[PDB]
């Protein structure tokens, strides 16, 4: 695995170049957004999401060591998450609003129109806030949102062998690295000892809110299934139920 | 196998 | 306003939260070996009712907690609380692997966990986080200073620099053990991480947990009906 | 609330 025998700067290097593209939604500003419209919206736009997601995911160092199995099982656990992180990222410079997309950016009055997505919007909008807050640096993120893919599922797999362990091994491995990874980007911003470990620690809380509004946004979601999504993003949903 | 583990495979 | 938390030493910390530890309490001493479903919620429901009352006290003892008003008091407890059981759970099983230490006298396994539907699931993830626990060889200084930042951090953007401030205080003080432990500064910073990771499973567990907690309620006294009501409001 | 109660005995 060449995933742990990369320097620092590399490992960044590598997760900024295999950023994926921000991706454009079919928003008529002449259209009324009624509660149909907006989730036909964002569905749309977040199945288009998925796709450059699955295929980001392949150039996360160490990910294509693990198994098919594994990754499937990775993936399905965070893939809201993922793309949470990267609203919340993308919404930074935009206060009191999500960008869903460079021409979708919503406050919070609407996604009133979707009913309980309020309360979830309130949390995005204060998980971006606190990222403007702290200054997140890119750099930053990609590691984050990398530590989000391996982290999500590593204690729900099935592991019936003693290899199947030596599968969660490995993730902690890279894991370790990533962490690495982040302490070096702090101590070369100037910052001390005590000051990395807080701001390392402050990061790693905020995934446990990420954590959180995708359970909730989940919950939401397979409820929505029942009232009156494209087969993968079907399928994902399904994973958590 | 479901359409995330195609789309993983494609090689 | 300025907080008596914030000067306090990483010993003073640490000293502090190990002697506002709550205690250990039994389950009913007629546990039948073979359970029901309805006798084993029961066992675990009156087991956390009554934990609750020393969790309440326990939180007033964490440093900063009382400097917190009121409203943003019941707000972390609120979020929290099903948290904060768990790792509890967790920290005790480490002892008994493949098994749940829920009470000196209450100690279950996996198929125990069937006897209630979807139990399982729930029950696996508390004995991984057990093992990953027991496989880390978390100590006990860690742990108190884990579960103090499940407090202030799980409800902090559900509202904030109070509290912000008191986090970094437990990150230093847990730093400060790993180092008197003797393990490097990567070491150190790698130990942290992997800790911290770990709460945002307690957090998944907590929400899958909650929600078949508000929907067994839906198809447990005032207190934990009103910390349940908490979470359902939102489902 | 009870929670009230409990934070303040
Ligand atoms: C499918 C589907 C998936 C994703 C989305 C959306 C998002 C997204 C989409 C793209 C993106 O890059 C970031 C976030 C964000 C996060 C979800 S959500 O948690 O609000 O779902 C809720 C919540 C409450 C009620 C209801 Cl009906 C839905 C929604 O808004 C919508 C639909
Ligand atoms: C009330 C009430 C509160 C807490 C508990 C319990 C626990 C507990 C209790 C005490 C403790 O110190 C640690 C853990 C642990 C954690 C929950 S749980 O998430 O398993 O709930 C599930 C799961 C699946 C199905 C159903 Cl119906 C419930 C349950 O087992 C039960 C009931």
């Amino acid at each position: 695995s060449l995933a742990l025998s990369l320097t620092a700067d590399q490992m960044v290097s590598a997760l900024l170049d295999a950023e994926p593209p921000i991706l454009y939604s079919e928003y008529d500003p002449t259209r009324p957004f009624s509660e149909a419209s907006m989730m036909g919206l964002l569905t749309n736009l977040a199945d288009r999401e998925l796709v450059h997601m699955i295929n980001w995911a392949k150039r996360v160092p160490g990910f294509v060591d693990l198994t098919l199995h594994d990754q499937v099982h990775l993936l399905e656990c965070a893939w809201l998450e993922i793309l949470m992180i990267g609203l919340v990222w993308r919404s930074m410079e935009h206060p009191g609003k999500l960008l869903f997309a460079p021409n979708l950016l919503l406050d919070r009055n609407q996604g009133k129109c979707v009913e309980g997505m309020v309360e979830i919007f309130d949390m995005l909008l204060a998980t971006s806030s606190r990222f403007r807050m702290m200054n997140l640096q890119g750099e930053e993120f990609v590691c984050l949102k990398s530590i989000i893919l391996l982290n999500s599922g590593v204690y729900t797999f099935l592991s019936s062998t003693l290899k199947s362990l030596e599968e969660k091994d490995h993730i902690h491995r890279v894991l370790d690295k990533i962490t690495d990874t982040l302490i070096h980007l702090m101590a070369k911003a100037g910052l001390t000892l005590q000051q990395q470990h807080q701001r390392l620690a402050q990061l790693l809380l905020i995934l446990s809110h990420i954590r959180h509004m995708s359970n909730k946004g989940m919950e939401h979601l397979y409820s929505m299934k029942c009232k009156n999504l494209s087969d993968l993003l079907l399928e994902m949903l399904d994973a958590h139920r | 196998h479901k359409i995330l583990h195609r789309l993983l495979q494609d090689s």
